[PDB]
């Protein structure tokens, strides 16, 4: 898997 | 203790989840506490997407408090999206509370199959202004312009599974959490929690790289072609085309990352990033590391990282801290 904020 | 503490709870021994509260009655959530984005987002009665169905769900008209709003979001992650609108309304953190802006999400179609698969309801945001939708200011930056919190700061300790929880101090250092002396590293923007660091492998070196201390990722991301020249004289089993690498959990060759500043020396063993898969088979480990080419050479020091390291990140001086967290509270 999780990668998380463009 | 002008300073709170959310306890955090393991989900999968990868990651980790934390609650909070919108409405201005309880209304009880699970969140995924992200310094990787700065969103508080919440699953709405509203929402219609099945992947709602296990989720708690928030009701605005069951609460006082509620200031309506209904402009449209997109919540991006390199993940997933999460679409709804903004609202506003209380948010209890741990038992401080404050008028918060979040996202009512009401589509998870494009955040699957992780969130139905997933336990948690939500996600906050403790990242940086610049990296959210609507601008709204961060929940700890807001919480000491509002005098409920002297520092602006909050502390992350991560939960070991079937050995301790883990706690989300809000406004202070707690010397019960680290072992030895926290050493802090200065922002290079005020976006992510990413400071500047030197990346050394085996001897692939990619000096002043950036890296992410990001909560939000379980894994240990990697510019692509460190990770390709990383796993070149190693032992390790990258199935084709799938982000599979496995070991033997023994391999003497497993490389030991070790990132570096003038200040302190940072590194995470093979014994932090590796993932046992027994049940694959036996004695087999996966490296628990990503592929991921960022516009700038980026790291991204995810739940691995922060897991053996407890750190700081404080927005009033603009700099994360790191120091080793104590195996045990």
């Amino acid at each position: 898997x999780v990668v998380x904020a463009x | 203790s002008s300073n709170d503490n959310i306890e955090l709870v393991d989900f999968q021994n990868i990651m980790f989840y934390g609650d909070a509260e919108v409405g201005d009655n309880q209304q009880p959530f699970t969140f995924i506490l992200d310094t990787g984005s700065a969103n508080l987002w919440v699953p709405s009665v509203k929402c219609t997407t099945a992947g709602c169905l296990t989720k708690h769900l928030y009701d605005s008209s069951k609460s006082r408090t509620y200031e309506k709003d209904g402009t449209k979001v997109e919540m991006n992650y390199v993940s997933g999206t999460v679409s709804g609108f903004f609202s506003k309304d209380l948010v209890t953190v741990g038992n401080l509370s404050l008028p918060y802006k979040f996202i009512e999400v009401i589509d998870t179609n494009g955040f699957e199959p992780t969130y139905t698969a997933s336990t948690f309801d939500g996600i906050l945001g403790l990242g940086w202004k610049d990296l959210s939708i609507g601008s709204v200011d961060p929940i700890v930056v807001e919480l000491k312009n509002q005098n409920k919190i002297e520092n602006a700061l909050f502390t992350f300790y991560l939960p070991v599974h079937d050995k301790h929880t883990g706690f989300l101090t809000i406004g202070g250092i707690e010397e019960r959490f680290y072992e030895g002396p926290l050493t802090y590293e200065k922002l290079n923007h005020d976006l992510y929690w990413q400071i500047t660091l030197d990346a050394h492998v085996g001897n692939i070196m990619l000096e002043k790289a950036n890296c992410i201390v990001d909560s939000g990722t379980s894994a240990i991301t990697v510019p692509t072609d460190f990770l390709n020249k990383m796993l070149q004289n190693l032992d390790v089993i990258k199935v084709p085309f799938l982000p599979f690498y496995v070991t033997l959990c023994n391999n003497s060759k497993l490389p030991t990352f070790e990132f570096t500043s003038e200040n302190g020396k940072y590194t995470l063993e093979p014994e932090y990033y590796l993932q046992h898969i027994e049940d694959v088979g036996p004695g087999l480990c996966m490296l628990n590391i990503i592929g991921l080419d960022f516009p700038v050479p980026t790291f991204i020091l995810g739940d691995p990282f922060m897991r053996k390291y407890f750190t700081v990140f404080d927005y009033d001086n603009h700099s994360v801290g790191i120091a080793l967290a104590k195996k045990n509270l």
